């Protein structure tokens, strides 16, 4: 069955996670990570980002009703915090 | 009904 996995990642120097990023209330579809970049934030923190990863929430807000843009946007913002830090809780199999 | 093709974004 599903459980939820709380993920927390500093971006890089770049401002990058390091993951891509398909879905939203606009592509009928879940956000789901669909990509890894091999070494990168997202691929090294513990517990690390999977690719199929489900998020269902980011830095505390629910994004159940939100587009693919204002969660894309949701994200970058994560990196205007105090210690900017990105903190998700995914759903994974 | 209808599906556009979906929006990657690199984040
Ligand atoms: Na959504």
């Amino acid at each position: 069955d599903s459980y939820l996995v709380l993920i927390r990642i500093t971006p890089d120097e770049d401002g990058k996670f390091g993951f891509n990023l398909k879905g939203g209330v606009d592509q009928k579809m879940p956000l789901v990570v669909s990509r890894i970049n091999p070494e990168s934030p997202a691929d090294t923190c513990i517990p690390k980002l999977n690719e199929g990863d489900q998020i269902v929430l980011i830095n505390g807000r629910d994004i159940s009703e939100h587009t693919h843009d204002q969660v894309v946007m949701f994200i970058k913002a994560s990196r205007e915090s105090h210690s900017r830090e990105l903190a998700l809780v995914i759903r994974r199999r | 009904e209808r599906l556009q093709r979906r929006r990657e974004t690199q984040v």
